[PDB]
């Protein structure tokens, strides 16, 4: 896997390279938003299982019939098999989220899902929403603008929102 | 590759774990010394030309043998001198993207991994690079962090080589 920074050293090596001083103040620029990413780090962390049972519940309220006898996520192993799927995309999201590149969620975890649901016969779209609802409500939890120093967090913002998203479209 | 951060993902992901204050205690110690590091690695780039063909000039005075004896492993035609000088610009690349991610996954990566293979088979002995590595260090011209950091990346290299 590679972090932000491995991802200019090996894009910089192929082409025999020294990184230029443009790209050296662009990280620099990402260190110093460090501590702004390790609070979205540890906020999402920690109410990830209210996150996800939140937003499974939500989920099954608004379609009924993944729960309903002969649904993708009725009976016990089926419906435990659905949350450890949230929990594991939430947790891959963080990881990505921790090291400033989406390497790690791509090869660990999305690569092969889709093909994976479509083999099983669970519902791709409905998972998406599950991830849609873990996304909102950790952006929501990330940006509360209590018991913290207040700055400007937008771009980071940005770069999570997109993390969801991509794991959203991959199985979808 | 192996960085702060990508060791401490890893860790997590092998136990199956989010992330705890531990590894975010990782990604702390990185962020306050990428200063020293980023700030070596803009200055050793503004020297590089000029290191490499130093540190090869080094070699060729502690080891005259290598401009002088015949057979294209050596330094003794103008191709000989151009491949020594590319590969010392190789090692001194390297130690700038060690700078740049705070640790020795680029070296491990695109250089170390295989290099006992290639300097055997091309008959090129490490004692050359060794040699060209300890002039870098004594002609850096960084001092604090970045010097200290920079040297443990150039003698991760020398220790590899003996
Ligand atoms: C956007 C993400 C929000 C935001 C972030 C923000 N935080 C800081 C400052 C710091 N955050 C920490 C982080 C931690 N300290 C710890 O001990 C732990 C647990 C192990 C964590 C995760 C630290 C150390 C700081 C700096 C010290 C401080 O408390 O200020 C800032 C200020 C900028 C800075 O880096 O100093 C900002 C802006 N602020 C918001 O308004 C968004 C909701
Ligand atoms: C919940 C939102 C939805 C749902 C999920 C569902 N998933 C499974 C089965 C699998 N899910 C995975 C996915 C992964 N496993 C991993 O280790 C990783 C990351 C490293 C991922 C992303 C896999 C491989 C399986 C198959 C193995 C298994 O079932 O344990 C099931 C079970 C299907 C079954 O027939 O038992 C279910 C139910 N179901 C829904 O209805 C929701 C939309
Ligand atoms: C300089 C200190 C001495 C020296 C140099 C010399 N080197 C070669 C040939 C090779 N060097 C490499 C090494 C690398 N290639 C890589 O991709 C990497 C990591 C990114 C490194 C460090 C390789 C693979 C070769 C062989 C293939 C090639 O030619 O590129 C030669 C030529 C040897 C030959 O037999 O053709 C020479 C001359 N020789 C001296 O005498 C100097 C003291």
């Amino acid at each position: 896997m590679l972090d932000a920074f491995a991802k200019v050293v090996s894009q910089a090596d192929a082409r025999g390279e020294y990184l230029s001083g443009s790209q050296i103040d662009a990280l620099s620029a990402l260190v110093a938003d460090g501590n702004k990413r390790m609070d979205v780090v540890n906020r999402i962390t920690g109410n990830s299982s209210t996150i996800v049972a939140n937003a499974a519940r939500s989920l099954f309220a608004e379609q009924p019939q993944l729960i309903a006898p002969g649904g993708n996520a009725y009976t016990s192993r089926r419906m435990a098999a659905c949350l450890r799927d949230m929990e594991i995309i939430l947790r891959y999201v963080t990881y990505a989220i921790f090291a400033g590149d989406a390497s790690v969620l791509d090869d660990r975890c999305l690569n092969g899902l889709k093909e994976t649901y479509l083999a099983l016969g669970t519902p791709g779209s409905s998972v998406a929403v599950g991830v849609q609802k873990m996304k909102d409500a950790a952006l929501a939890i990330a940006g509360d603008t209590n018991g913290i120093t207040r700055g400007d967090c937008a771009s980071l913002m940005a770069e999570v929102a997109s993390y969801f998203d991509k794991a959203a479209s991959a199985v979808a | 590759m192996k960085t702060p951060l990508t060791e401490a993902v890893a860790a997590a992901d092998s136990q199956g774990r989010f992330l705890s204050s531990t590894e975010i205690q990782t990604a702390f110690g990185r962020f306050r010394q990428a200063s020293a590091s980023l700030a070596a690695a803009k200055a050793l780039t503004e020297k590089a030309s000029s290191l490499a063909s130093g540190a090869a000039n080094a070699v060729y005075s502690k080891f005259p043998y290598t401009t002088s004896q015949n057979g294209p492993n050596f330094a003794s035609t103008q191709t000989g001198k151009d491949k020594c000088v590319r590969d010392i610009g190789y090692y001194l690349r390297m130690v700038t993207y060690c700078l740049v991610v705070g640790g020795t996954g680029p070296l491990d990566d695109y250089l170390i991994g295989g290099i006992a293979e290639i300097n055997r088979t091309f008959d090129l002995s490490p004692s050359w690079y060794v040699e060209a590595l300890k002039y870098i260090k004594a002609n850096h011209g960084l001092s604090g962090d970045p010097a200290v950091e920079a040297n443990s990346y150039i003698d991760y290299a020398i220790n590899a080589l003996s």
